[PDB]
RNA sequence: AAGCGUUUACUUUGAAAAAAUUAGAGUGUUCAAAGCAGGCCGCCUGGAUACCGCAGCUAGGAAUAAUGGAAUAGGACCGCG
């Protein structure tokens, strides 16, 4: 059955976007599927996006641009230190300049590199780049 | 998927996004519930009390129009069945199939249907005994199942 | 003075104008038996959109039932008094913290931030209901809701529309926008 | 096409969806007015009615249920209804 | 392509479709640079200016490059906006 | 300022954790492997620091994942006999 809802989304935006398509639809929304589509804003891999607001688990309508690669999630959710954090970044991202990895901690799901400036790591959830 | 066949079916019901009583409908709460209590009087369970009610009087969901579920509203009253209607058909179904069985022993697919019917029962009988609405000392026993239909 | 303000204090001279601006209402109008068991919480002026005001009354949740059963003509009567306002019924509903590990018995989801936001929409648009929702998260990060309404009773609450945002603004701190849509209903 | 949208469909597509596919779950069920020939008051009866459904007073019958959508008894007018 | 002193050090930035927004590779000899005249209001005649539209090959195999070409003109006035 | 106040898992923090070895600071054993020495015309000085899983102790954070509450009320607060 569906044992993870945030690999459903991850996987169906990327194969829309590696197809050419403008716009994706997730079929289950959840609180952790908004908040890891909102890191990919902040950085400009994706556009705005809708939340249809049945009332059940709801749905979302991503607008897709060009600019994304690849979108991952990593399971299960390991636990990782500031320590093996540069590790972690060193096998699953291209380069050192580009490439984020998404992970939740005590103050919120957030990438890798604002999670590093206020010394707090957590479990990691996945990647773009 | 089924839990005990290789069919992948989609039909189900789909409850639509509006979830008010709708204006030409005149009965009210306290007048909806005494009608339940009287068809259960009558011997139904509440999987046919709704049946019935959504298609001769216009109540499509008691949970709108009253402020709980059917099943709530009779035990509250002290009308809920000793055990569950679902695991009651399931031991009303495996009494009927297991009564087919000795008259007729070279049924090889009959006997392997037991097997799922029992098996189901077994599944949902420690369901029910997590949740304390079924004592820590009930077996589904086949022998004495027929008594109690 | 039909307001009973749930802390004991007497209430302002506003809203104690309203209290009288009912009474006046129950003895003159068809409305003897109804209102005579009905109440008032609070009320309260709010500066909306441009240089227009508006009202918003706090009634009890228990007798909440029974002012929509009069509501479209209530305001209507309270509105040929009040000549440059909008007035709408709310319940006072109370949101109880999100227990932390630091701090009673279980909070009911009734009480929840999200079910009390959704309960004040849902009733700031009375004899309209809503059909639909959506939310738009732009880019800077915030968020903006968007409402769909029923098009039956659609020319009793057109002019209203900027006062629902302007209302639910202040009450939440929400940006909300209203349309009507004529694909389903 | 690449650019479709999804947010907004029109309801000619969005009728023939799948009553689950939809953008938003929508039954295709309805209520309807049943008045019998003979009597003078009107019943409240569900599409897909599942049930014999007959008028009181032991006049005539109403519906006969089918796999899908209930059917009618001769002469008996409906009128469905919205909200 | 910057360093830390500002120079430009990479040799040709490489152009992009205008349908997938992807970079179209130096090999790719499926991809097109569409011109389209632009003609004057009052009495439309070829002035001299283009929009220009670039497609990869990817889409052009796809099938979907007279769609893309369609939509990038009627975003662009030249094709009437109801089409 | 004493203590009180769902429990964990997680993460950051602080203590405690033998040396020798490994990493590493200073230092011209003629250089180096090494060593813990030496330098200035009696004095000046060094003999640091990091890591040491897991388990156990301490204080911050509360996203993520478990778990608990009031539903034959055998309920929470509030005062009275
Ligand atoms: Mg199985
Ligand atoms: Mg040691």
């Amino acid at each position: 059955v569906r044992m993870n809802v945030l690999a459903d989304a991850l996987k169906s935006i990327n194969n829309a976007e590696k197809r050419g398509k403008r716009q994706v639809l997730i079929r289950p929304c959840s609180k952790v599927i908004v908040r890891f589509l909102t890191v990919m804003m902040k950085h400009g891999y994706i556009g705005e996006f809708e939340i249809i607001d049945d009332h059940r688990a709801g749905k979302i309508v991503v607008n897709l641009t060009g600019r994304l690669n690849k979108c991952g999630v990593i399971s299960p959710r390991f636990d990782v230190q500031l320590k093996d954090l540069e590790k972690w970044q060193n096998n699953l991202l291209p380069s050192r300049q580009f490439g984020f990895i998404v992970l939740t901690t005590s103050a919120g799901i957030m990438d890798h590199e604002e999670a590093r400036r206020k010394h707090t790591g957590g479990k990691i959830l996945g990647f773009f780049f | 998927g089924r839990m005990h066949a290789p069919g992948k079916g989609l039909s189900q019901s789909a409850l639509p996004y509006r979830r008010s009583v709708p204006t030409w409908l005149k009965l009210t709460s306290d007048d909806v519930k005494e009608q339940i209590y009287k068809l259960a009087k009558k011997g139904l369970t509440p999987s046919q009390i709704g049946v019935i009610l959504r298609d001769s009087h216009g109540v499509a969901q008691v949970r709108f129009v009253t402020g709980n579920k059917i099943l709530r509203i009779l035990k509250s009253k002290g009308l809920a069945p000793d055990l569950p209607e679902d695991l009651y058909h399931l031991i009303k179904k495996a009494v009927a199939v297991r009564k087919h069985l000795e008259r007729n022993r070279k049924d090889k697919d009959a006997k392997f249907r037991l097997i799922l019917i029992e098996s189901r029962i077994h599944r949902l009988a420690r369901y029910y005994k997590t949740k304390r609405v079924l004592p820590p000392n009930w077996k589904y026993e086949s022998s004495t199942a027929s008594a109690l239909v | 003075a039909k307001i009973v303000k749930p802390n004991g204090e007497k209430p302002d001279e506003f809203e104690s104008g309203i209290s009288q601006a009912l009474l006046e209402l129950e003895m003159n109008s068809d409305l003897k038996a109804q209102l005579r068991e009905l109440n008032i919480t609070a009320a309260k002026e709010i500066e909306v959109g441009g240089g227009r005001k508006a009202i918003i009354i706090f009634v009890p949740v228990p007798q909440l039932k029974s002012f929509q059963k009069i509501q479209v003509r209530l305001v209507r009567e309270l509105e040929k008094k009040f000549s440059g306002k909008h007035v709408v019924f709310i319940a006072q509903r109370r949101i109880l913290p999100k227990p932390t590990r630091k701090s009673k018995q279980k909070r009911p989801r009734s009480r929840t931030l999200t079910a009390v936001h959704d309960a004040i929409l849902e009733d700031l648009v009375f004899p309209s209901e809503i059909v639909g929702k959506r939310i738009r998260v732009k880019l800077d990060g915030s968020r903006l809701i968007k409402v769909h309404l029923d098009k039956a009773q659609q020319n009793n609450v057109e002019h209203k529309v900027e006062t629902f945002s302007g209302v639910y603004k202040k009450l939440t701190g929400k940006d909300v926008n209203f349309e009507f849509p004529e694909f389903q209903l | 096409p690449l650019a479709k949208d999804l947010l907004h469909p029109s309801p000619e597509e969005e009728k023939r969806k799948h009553k689950k596919k939809r953008l938003v779950q929508s039954p295709n069920s309805y209520f309807m007015d049943v008045k019998c020939p003979g009597c003078y008051k009107i019943t409240t009866v569900f599409s897909h009615a599942q049930t014999v459904v007959l008028c009181v007073g032991c006049s005539t019958v109403l519906c006969q249920p089918t796999g899908g959508k209930a059917r009618l008894t001769e002469g008996c007018s409906f009128r469905r209804k919205q909200h | 392509m910057q360093n830390d002193a500002g120079e430009f050090v990479d040799l040709y930035v490489p152009r992009k479709c205008s349908a997938s927004n992807r970079i179209i590779g130096a090999k790719d000899h499926a991809s097109i640079q569409m011109n389209v005249a632009e003609v004057d209001k009052v009495t439309g005649r070829f002035n001299g200016q283009f929009k220009t539209y670039a497609i990869c090959g990817a889409i052009r195999r796809m099938g979907e490059s007279d769609d893309s070409i369609l939509r990038l003109a009627k975003a662009d006035g030249i094709v009437s906006k109801n089409f």
